[PDB]
């Protein structure tokens, strides 16, 4: 149920 | 591997053109070609990996979560007992997200983290390290299950020491990459309080160091932030 | 086939189970392989059959289009002349989808419409004959698109006939086969007012029928009328 | 743009 990180970043 | 033949441009090139049209196991053959030329990968070419193989996966957990439900409502007490196909196909699901799982390790292993140097690249491939740990920990049972888990913390942790001396608490592979080890410590690890204090911590260094962000960066680091604060929510 | 060795229920139980965890790829297969066990199928069974494949290249259909807008765009004026990479990727999508239209078309003619010989059986199978020779019509290109295109026409043309002798204008796959042959009248063979007339005929002569129908019967057939009405609407 | 039927039927 956790969010976890969009794969693209920065 | 079939794409060898391929130039390394025309596989990156193709790799947009899948992730256009949502063709995202194509994607992440097209970027594992890529890898395979033994050349370091740019930020975008690392997005590009990442985007592809966490469509890949992130189908194979959504399946594998339906078929786990579905097997455990089979082993309640009152449940007509039928065959081992629920199993069965579990454990199909089950082996090829830990075949893709593996894949991305090797690539990881052979040879992008050794070869990356660069606070931005190395933090990226750990962060991706403990990640695909991870995964493959949503599904083992028990035998591996904790060296699985410490390999996911042992990379997350590498990744978390060099973000802390080497990005500034805004940037987003950092704050992606906390946000993920936070995940970790309360679905896998049973650490519930560790992941809310990361969590908050986080959120609150970043938030005092917002104000030297220009616009654009600013928009990327809040949108990971409210991440945090959405588990933060949940979690307590 | 790597299905030879499962039981035809096993088959189906696990086509059921792909299906819940949207894994629509394994789906076909597993009813691929239980069409390959040489008999007959329910209702039940055809309706998995149908799902599984219209998923698989419902997915192939909206890449192929992405992939051909871009190639097209490429070839304006003015377009900067990029290289072979998304010529050859959307040759890469489309021949896969001809394969699984291809696959289709194999497990009909070896052997479901020869041995279907209830109107509802071998009308839905004569649909699908349809469907899938128009699937590989929207991505011809004029060496065999024509005998394609009447490919589709005589497989909707057989099917209509049956359903207007053998089944009431409000039942289902009646209406669902007059509906994609008006899509095909519309989209593929250039007749637009065939396809207005034969919608408008259509919905009219299953209006004058829904009396006949039990509550669950008449959700299932105005369905599929609004559908028809949509088309219209777009079309008119 | 048309719309075709679905893939489930009577
Ligand atoms: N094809 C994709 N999914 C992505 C490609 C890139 C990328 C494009 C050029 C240079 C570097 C990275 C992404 C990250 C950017 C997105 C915009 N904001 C800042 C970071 S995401
Ligand atoms: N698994 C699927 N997608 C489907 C299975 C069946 C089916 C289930 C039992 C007997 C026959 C057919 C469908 C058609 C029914 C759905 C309800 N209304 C009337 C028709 S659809
Ligand atoms: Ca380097
Ligand atoms: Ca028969
Ligand atoms: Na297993
Ligand atoms: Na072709």
């Amino acid at each position: 149920r956790s969010h976890s990180s969009p794969a693209s970043l920065q | 591997g079939a794409m060898g033949s391929m130039e390394r441009a025309s596989l990156i090139q193709k790799a947009k053109l899948a992730e256009q049209a949502e063709r995202y196991e194509d994607m992440a053959a097209f970027m594992k070609g890529a890898v395979e030329k033994g050349e370091e990968l740019s930020c975008e070419e690392r997005n590009l990996l990442s985007v592809a193989y966490k469509n890949v996966v992130g189908g194979q957990r959504a399946a594998w979560r339906v078929l786990s439900s579905i097997e455990q409502k089979s082993n309640e007490e009152g449940s007509e007992e039928k065959g081992p196909e629920v199993r069965e196909y579990r454990e199909k699901v089950e082996t090829e997200l830990q075949g893709v799982c593996d894949t991305v390790l090797g690539l990881l292993d052979s040879h992008l983290i050794k070869e990356a140097g660069d606070a931005e690249s190395r933090v990226f491939y750990l962060k991706m390290k403990g990640d695909y740990y991870r995964y493959l920990a949503e599904v083992a049972t028990g035998d591996d299950k904790k060296r699985i888990i410490d390999s996911a913390r042992s990379a997350y942790q590498e990744a978390m020491d060099i973000s802390k001396k080497e990005m500034p608490p805004t940037n987003p592979i950092r704050l992606g990459l906390a946000l993920n080890f936070s995940v970790f410590h309360y679905e896998i690890a049973n650490s519930p309080e560790e992941a809310i204090s990361l969590a908050k911590t986080t959120f609150d260094e970043a938030m005092a160091d917002l104000h030297t962000l220009s616009e654009d960066s600013y928009k990327d680091s809040t949108l990971i932030m409210q991440l945090l604060r959405d588990n933060l929510t949940l979690w307590t």
